[PDB]
């Protein structure tokens, strides 16, 4: 399916992990921040309609 | 905040702003000047 | 018959080296934790 | 620091491209179901086409014909078919009418060339064989029609057309201009050009671990 | 501009209606014959 994925390229330039940015709200949060770790907070990840 | 603003300013060079490519050297390799200027004016307007 | 994809089936989206970085691409991917149909060669 | 010299690095291949086998084919396809050769792994002179008096038009989009010998593409797709001389107007990106929709819709963002010429010498006889009716769709009660070509026909005369569509992807290039490669230079500010990727910089050899496809 | 003889009268950077309002330092008039098909090519930025 056509999806946004956030891809973790390591030091050697192999992809070692990914976030499917449409999977769940934590995955939207990771992709909103371009980050696999998320610090404690409230994050405006999207607008629904 | 400084690092985020620089990274954002640098990353905005990748944007088309409506040009056929966001790379200045593509337009100058592909297109002759009368048609190239129409694409470069869009890049100048977005980058400015 | 079905099984879960888990996080299987990501692939390098383009012919480019990148390193120590997070890159957000959008492309045709296998969705995470989706079902995959399961079949047998025999039996 | 201004660049000291230019460096040009095209692929180490020299076989000339098969454009003659497109341009001199015995029959160009019926436009409802046009034909499409792929050019790859060869050197493409475009000045031998653009300099030819044989062509009534040579019009390009996303590239200028004067520049084509500097470019270096991954594939080139050559469409071939026949139409009436009025319908060459409809073979352009963003057009409207019978050819622009019902048989040969171009992409709205086409990068390529449309090369068309009168063929009333060879496609007229009349001759009734050439059959007419989404982007690069082949449009195979239903509509079917064919052109009537007699040498007495100018808008109703046969025109032959080639449409070149250019693949500017980031893969290993295979259809590249006559522009010959130089030596490589390192630790010096140079006006480099790899496969048409022009820039300016200090090239220096790197410890980075490129994967074999990158 | 009022003559029926001119098959084309294409002006750039000025409109043929306006020209009686203007003064110029010079006019140059460049005079030659071409085949009717190439009358397209006699323009800023055209090719062939
Ligand atoms: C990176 O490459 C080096 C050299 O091949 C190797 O020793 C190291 O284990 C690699 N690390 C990872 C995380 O792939
Ligand atoms: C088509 O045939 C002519 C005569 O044999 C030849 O000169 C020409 O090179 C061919 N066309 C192309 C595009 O090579």
């Amino acid at each position: 399916q056509p999806r946004t994925f956030l891809l973790k390229y390591n030091e050697n330039g192999t992809i070692t992990d990914a976030v499917d940015c449409a999977l769940d709200p934590l995955s939207e949060t990771k992709c909103t921040l371009k980050s696999f770790t998320v610090e404690k907070g409230i994050y405006q990840t999207s607008n629904f309609r | 905040q400084n690092a985020q603003a620089l990274n954002t300013l640098v990353k905005q060079l990748s944007s088309n702003f409506g040009a056929i490519s966001s790379v200045l050297n593509d337009i100058l390799s592909r297109l002759d000047p009368p048609e190239a200027e129409v694409q470069i004016d869009r890049l100048i307007t977005g980058r400015l | 018959a079905y099984t879960n994809s888990f996080t299987r089936g990501v692939y390098y989206p383009d012919k480019v080296f990148r390193s120590s970085v997070l890159h957000s691409t959008q492309d045709l991917f296998l969705p995470f934790f989706s079902n995959v149909t399961w079949f047998h060669a025999i039996h | 620091v201004q660049p000291t010299e230019s460096i040009v690095r095209f692929p180490n291949i020299t076989n000339l491209c098969p454009f003659g086998e497109v341009f001199n084919a015995t029959r160009f396809a019926s436009v409802y179901a046009w034909n499409r050769k792929r050019i790859s792994n060869c050197v493409a002179d475009y000045s031998v086409l653009y300099n030819s008096a044989s062509f009534s038009t040579f019009k390009c989009y996303g590239v200028s014909p004067t520049k084509l010998n500097d470019l270096c593409f991954t594939n080139v797709y050559a469409d071939s078919f026949v139409i009436r001389g009025d319908e060459v107007r409809q073979i352009a990106p963003g057009q409207t009418g019978k050819i622009a929709d019902y048989n040969y819709k171009l992409p709205d963002d086409f990068t390529g060339c449309v090369i068309a010429w009168n063929s009333n010498n060879l496609d007229s006889k009349g001759n009734y064989n050439y059959l007419y009716r989404k982007p690069f769709e082949r449009d195979i009660y239903f509509p079917l029609q064919s052109y009537g070509f007699q040498p007495t026909n100018v808008g109703y005369q046969p025109y032959r057309v080639v449409v070149l569509s250019f693949e500017l992807l980031h893969a290993p290039a295979t259809v590249c201009g006559p522009k010959k490669s130089t030596n490589l230079v390192k630790n010096k500010c140079v006006n480099f050009n790899f496969n048409g990727l022009t820039g300016t910089g200090v090239l220096t050899e790197s410890n980075k671990k490129f994967l074999p496809f990158q």
